[PDB]
């Protein structure tokens, strides 16, 4: 899954 | 014809350093040297030497000490090139020089511990082997400098007292070092200061009050060090502050009441900091901000309402939070948002959120992954996001079904839904986004076919579709697992052209039609239940470098053509119902057993085994 921070 | 002197000390420059330039051939023998490659002469061209500029020559050697010959030289700049060894010391001593530059060669060793240089404008050291103590003693004689780089080197110890001493310091790099301690007070003596860099080293303890005292501050580089401590609430002190980066460091509090308050900043970059508490800033005095990361941190209380208020906040990075509660009502009128990353923030009602956020006109690029937990995807089809370019919400174990609202959004690049419990079928209209390079709709519940569409999506055939690159200002992260270390993409660009599909309930053929697809790279149908044989035209998808079909029911056998796969490095077909020889040589030789496991394929010769 992608995400991101 | 010029001056011996100058004449000599060339020759001896160019002696020590290969390739000769074009006009240098003549070096040994020509007495005309203002005319030789990168040199300068006062009169016309006809007198001393005042300018050697030799960067980006493919420079390989040392540096002749007598280039301390040269008496009238205002401007030395070797940089971009190999010149190693070290600095002559003779260097350090021309009355005349204003500018200095050396960057990014192999020089090392260490800067004399007496230099006079009283001319002396800029001074770039920066991307070499230089160690030891800091140059700060060049502030004595060198009453004018305005500009030291030293950054990209291999100074340790303490950042070094005394730079305080240059009065009419502008510019001052020091980033990419080894410096400990905490900034010498002496530093907040500057007052002209507009650059400070000092990022990435191993500074530490609290960031002084006395900051207050470098008023002409434009741009303040902090980043990656040990700082902690709250941020000093000085700000209003810093009228002309456009950029402030402290990202990756342990400061603590909330942002200072002044920060929030100020009129200039552009961008402010905190992010992967110990901060917490509610987040405050008055919209109506940063009037300047267009770019906001605060990620990775404690920030608490709902999301603040104010937001929109900033008219110019272009990028938001949010992710990775401690907030809760909703989307505010107010994020209708943000109308500046184009960037929009809430990861990771324990954010309630998907809902609510897609239907305010669908109002900002501006919103290309939007992550919601791990918020909304056990929530039901909307499917209400008069949500419009038309100028939507990556939608990102995985990992949020969201229900329903594939919204079709989502088909409107024309623009589409990037889609992933993965990791979430949707089910039903995956509908036709997947395939008409014209623009879609990558879609992850992996581990949820879909059933049926693949749709056919997916044969004929364009990006992923012609080269005739061509579109802009969304270009947020955070990097994007990718896992595989949850126990996986991530992969980090800067650019949208960098995502491989991928149709990820594994660990659903997918059933029927694979469609022989997928050979279309001549830009796909990566390819994963893994843990399905599909059936039939795996097509030849296959074959056809030149760019494929991943082919997963394990955890499959497919049968019959592995299509010789395969091997005309040119890229294909990474291939699975284990646990299916597959037979017959696996194909030998070429490509598939590279493949480990593991690829090909419980099924009846052997390798050639080997039929039957097992
Ligand atoms: C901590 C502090 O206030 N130091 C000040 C600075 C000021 O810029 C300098 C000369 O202007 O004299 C002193
Ligand atoms: C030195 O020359 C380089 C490359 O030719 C140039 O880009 C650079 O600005 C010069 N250095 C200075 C201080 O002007
Ligand atoms: C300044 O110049 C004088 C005379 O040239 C020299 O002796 C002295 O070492 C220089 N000071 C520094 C700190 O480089
Ligand atoms: C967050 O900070 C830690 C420790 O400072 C650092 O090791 C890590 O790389 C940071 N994470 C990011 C993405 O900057
Ligand atoms: C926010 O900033 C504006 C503009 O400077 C000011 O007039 C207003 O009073 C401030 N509000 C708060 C809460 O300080
Ligand atoms: C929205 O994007 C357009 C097109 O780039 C831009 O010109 C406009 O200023 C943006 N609107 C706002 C309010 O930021
Ligand atoms: C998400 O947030 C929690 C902290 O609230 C953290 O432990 C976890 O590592 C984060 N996961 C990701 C993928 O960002
Ligand atoms: C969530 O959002 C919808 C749409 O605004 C609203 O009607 C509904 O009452 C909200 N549900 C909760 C639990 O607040
Ligand atoms: C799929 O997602 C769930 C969480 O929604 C996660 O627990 C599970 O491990 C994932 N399965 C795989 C193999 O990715």
């Amino acid at each position: 899954y992608i995400y991101t921070q | 014809r010029c001056h011996p002197h100058d004449l000599e000390a060339l020759r001896d420059f160019i002696a020590h350093l290969e390739p000769k330039p074009d006009g240098w051939i003549n070096s040994s023998s020509s007495t005309d040297c203002c005319n030789w490659t990168g040199i300068t002469c006062n009169s016309n061209n006809t007198g001393r030497v005042i300018r050697l500029e030799l960067g980006n020559k493919k420079l390989s050697g040392k540096l002749s000490e007598s280039l301390g010959k040269l008496d009238e030289i205002r401007v030395l700049n070797l940089s971009r090139n190999f010149i190693k060894d070290s600095i002559p010391l003779s260097i350090f001593n021309l009355k005349n020089l204003q500018t200095l530059d050396l960057s990014s060669n192999d020089l090392s060793g260490g800067i004399p511990t007496s230099i006079n240089l009283p001319a002396l404008q800029s001074f770039d050291l920066s991307s070499n082997k230089f160690n030891g103590s800091l140059p700060s003693h060049i502030c004595h004689n060198s009453t004018q400098i305005r500009v030291v780089k030293l950054a990209v080197n291999y100074f340790a110890g303490n950042f070094t007292s005394g730079f305080g001493k240059c009065v009419l310091l502008e510019h001052l790099c020091l980033g990419m070092n080894d410096l400990t301690g905490n900034i010498p007070e002496d530093l907040f003596h500057l007052k002209r200061l507009n650059l400070l860099g000092i990022q990435e080293n191993r500074l530490s303890g609290s960031l002084s009050r006395e900051i207050r005292n470098l008023s002409s501050l434009v741009r303040l580089d902090v980043s990656w060090n040990l700082f902690s401590g709250e941020i000093p609430d000085v700000f209003d002190e810093l009228p002309q502050l456009k950029f402030f980066l402290g990202q990756t460091n342990g400061f603590i509090g909330g942002i200072p009441k002044s920060l929030a308050n100020s009129p200039s900043l552009n961008l402010l970059n905190l992010r992967n900091n110990s901060l917490s508490g509610r987040l405050m800033l008055n919209c109506t005095a940063m009037i300047a901000l267009n770019s906001l990361d605060l990620g990775t941190n404690r920030f608490n209380g709902r999301l603040p309402e104010n937001l929109p208020d900033c008219k110019r906040l272009k990028n938001v990075n949010l992710a990775r939070n401690t907030f809760h509660g909703q989307v505010p009502e107010s994020f209708k009128n943000f109308e500046s948002l184009s960037y929009f990353s809430l990861s990771n923030s324990s954010l309630a009602n998907i809902s609510s959120a897609l239907g305010i956020l669908q109002h900002c006109k501006n919103l290309t690029t939007l992550v919601l992954t791990l918020n909304f937990h056990g929530e039901a995807l909307p499917d209400d089809s008069s949500l419009h996001f038309e100028k939507l370019k990556v939608l990102v919400v995985a990992n949020c174990r969201l229900t329903g079904s594939m919204p079709r609202w989502l088909s409107s959004s024309n623009e589409l690049q990037l889609l992933d839904l993965s990791w979430n419990r949707l089910t039903g079928a995956i509908p036709s209209w997947i395939g008409d986004f014209k623009a879609l390079f990558y879609l992850d709709l992996s581990n949820n519940s879909f059933t049926g076919e693949i749709p056919k569409s997916l044969t004929k999506l364009e990006s992923l055939t012609s080269r005739n579709i061509s579109v802009n690159e969304p270009s947020p200002d955070f990097p994007f992260f990718m896992k595989r697992n949850e126990s996986a270390r991530a992969l980090q993409y800067n650019q949208i660009f960098g995502f491989p052209p991928t149709i990820e599909l594994g660990h659903n309930n997918l059933s029927g053929p694979i469609w022989e039609e997928f050979g279309n697809l001549k830009k796909l790279h990566v390819f994963d149908l893994k843990w399905n239940a599909l059936s039939g044989s795996i097509p030849s035209s296959l074959s056809g998808m030149t760019s494929l470098e991943a082919l997963d079909l394990s955890n499959n029911r497919l049968s019959g056998s592995i299509p010789v053509s395969l091997q005309q796969l040119s890229f294909l490095s990474k291939f699975s077909v284990a646990y299916n119902n597959l037979s017959g020889v696996i194909p030998s040589g070429g490509q598939f030789q590279t493949f480990p057993n593991s690829s090909f496991e419980s099924n009846h394929l052997c390798g050639e010769h080997r039929f039957p085994c097992s």
